[PDB]
């Protein structure tokens, strides 16, 4: 039997990353040639990540640990406009590695919530040397961590537990959502992604809007839609790993002023969980399941998707 | 007359994204691809940009004005996916419309296609066949 699955969620919530894990778990993963096609995407994120941090230094008026680094910054900005997109020359990675070790750069990096920085900034930057080592070949995690804004609607198909999954991945930015209506017919189940770590961030579309509030408005509109009352709705509270770390330094009261619980993964995590589940108008008849997930973690995803698959399988024989 | 690309030509559309988009048949074949992934508004915006910079400079204020209405405006019919930074810079220059006003917006949508859409194109059947129907 066939099953139409929908991956919905705001921009940068983890959707495509899930797709990547489905490929790794139910599609024989990547080949060497494919793995290598990500090197440029990785060098691209890396650069864009260090560039944003650098620019934030002046925007947030933070000063370098060592004044010398100022030139390195200027020369990086230049090489950014002259080299070939998606490459990383020795003289460039040398400049990036020196900025990274700067105490002021780190201070700005720690304030990533104050501007727009890729989730994987610290992942790549921390290990740039490994990435530019001759003979470098991306690791699964390196691929999983790669960032590419997706536009449109893309289908990927795989079989599992004797079910033919037709999984549809969409774009999350506001302009892409008007295209979702084209897939609402015959939806067997919707996996809705929510970035747990978005509570102190603002949208790329509107830096005045909090990312989680945006996410809450979106989910509210989706779970309450005539086209899904007979569709399985699973909530993926994603980026647990990033969330359990910033919740130790950044108070959830930034998103919810009324929150009085402790700022710890467990309590704040459940508070966010509740605010989303309580958006359902008919939870009376239709229940919404939810898992704390880390889309970049294959084991967690393989586990959670197995559970999602059971839900589907069970809601079907009724 | 019809335009039937040769083996080489079709083959070099996979050398780099610009090669595929600088070719009329490339774009045309690329459009059939985006239409399937519901992201054809990006290639339309790109062209529109070209037609503004390299078109009759007599009606720039006219074109940009309607480009904003078709691709940039909130809820616009061919609404494109650009960030807020890139969107403000643009709405700013549209107060004094000129040829290279959509630069920022265009460079953005260019890379959007290049990193996401393009990649999947060279893998699609719509390309394998284009290549199979290659001359000599
Ligand atoms: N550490 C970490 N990164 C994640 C998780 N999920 C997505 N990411 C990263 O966040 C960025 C955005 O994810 P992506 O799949 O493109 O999101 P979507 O397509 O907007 O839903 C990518 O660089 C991913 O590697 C996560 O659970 N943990
Ligand atoms: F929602 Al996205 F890339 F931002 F898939
Ligand atoms: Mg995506």
């Amino acid at each position: 039997r066939t099953v139409k699955l929908l991956l919905l969620g705001a921009g940068e919530s983890g959707k495509s990353t899930i797709v990547k894990q489905m490929k790794i778990i139910h599609q024989d993963g990547y080949s060497l040639e494919e793995c290598l096609e990500f090197i440029a995407i990785i060098y691209g994120n890396t650069l864009q990540s260090i560039l944003a941090i650098v620019r934030a230094m002046t925007t947030l008026n933070i000063q370098y640990g060592d004044s010398a680094r100022q030139d390195d910054a200027r020369k990086l900005m230049h090489m950014a406009d002259t080299i070939e997109e998606g490459t990383m020359p020795k003289e460039m990675s040398d400049i990036i590695q020196r900025l990274w070790k700067d105490s002021g750069i780190q201070a700005c990096f720690d304030r990533a919530s104050e501007y727009q920085l890729n989730d994987s900034a610290g992942y790549y930057l921390s290990d740039l040397e490994r990435l530019v080592t001759p003979g470098y070949v991306p690791t699964e995690q390196d691929v999983l961590r790669s960032r590419v804004k997706t536009t449109g609607i893309i289908e990927t198909q795989f079989s599992f537990k004797d079910l033919n999954f037709r999984m549809f991945d969409v774009g999350g930015q506001r302009s892409e959502r008007k295209k979702w209506i084209h897939c609402f017919e015959g939806v067997t189940a919707i996996i809705f992604c929510v970035a747990l770590s978005d509570y102190d961030l603002v949208l790329a579309e509107d830096e005045e809007m909090n990312r989680m509030h945006e996410s809450m408005k979106l989910f509210d509109s989706i779970c309450n839609n005539k086209w899904f009352t007979d569709t399985s709705i699973i909530l993926f509270l994603n980026k647990k790993d990033l969330f359990e770390e910033k919740i130790k330094k950044s108070p959830l009261t930034i998103c919810y002023p009324e929150y009085a619980g402790s700022n710890t993964y467990e309590e704040a995590g459940n508070y966010i969980k509740v605010q989303f589940l309580e958006l359902n108008m008919r939870r009376d008849v239709k229940e919404i399941y939810s898992h704390m997930t880390c889309a970049t973690d294959t084991q967690n995803v393989k586990f959670v998707f197995d559970a999602v698959t059971d839900i589907i399988i069970k809601e079907n024989l009724k | 007359l019809v335009d039937i690309p040769t083996k080489m030509r079709v083959e070099r559309w996979a050398f780099n994204f610009s090669e595929l988009i600088r070719d009329p048949k490339g774009r045309q074949s690329f459009q059939h691809f985006l239409r399937k992934e519901f992201s054809g508004e990006n290639l339309g915006f790109w062209e529109a940009c070209e037609d503004l910079k390299y078109g009759d400079q007599s009606k720039v204020k006219e074109k940009a004005e309607e480009i904003y209405k078709l691709f940039l405006a909130p809820g616009a019919r061919r609404w494109i996916n650009i960030d807020g930074k890139t969107m403000d810079i643009t709405v700013k220059g549209l107060k004094h419309p000129h040829r290279y006003v959509l630069d920022a917006a265009q460079t953005h949508i260019y890379m959007l296609m290049k990193k996401d859409s393009y990649a999947r194109y060279l893998k699609s059947p719509i390309y394998k066949e284009m290549l199979a129907k290659a001359i000599e």
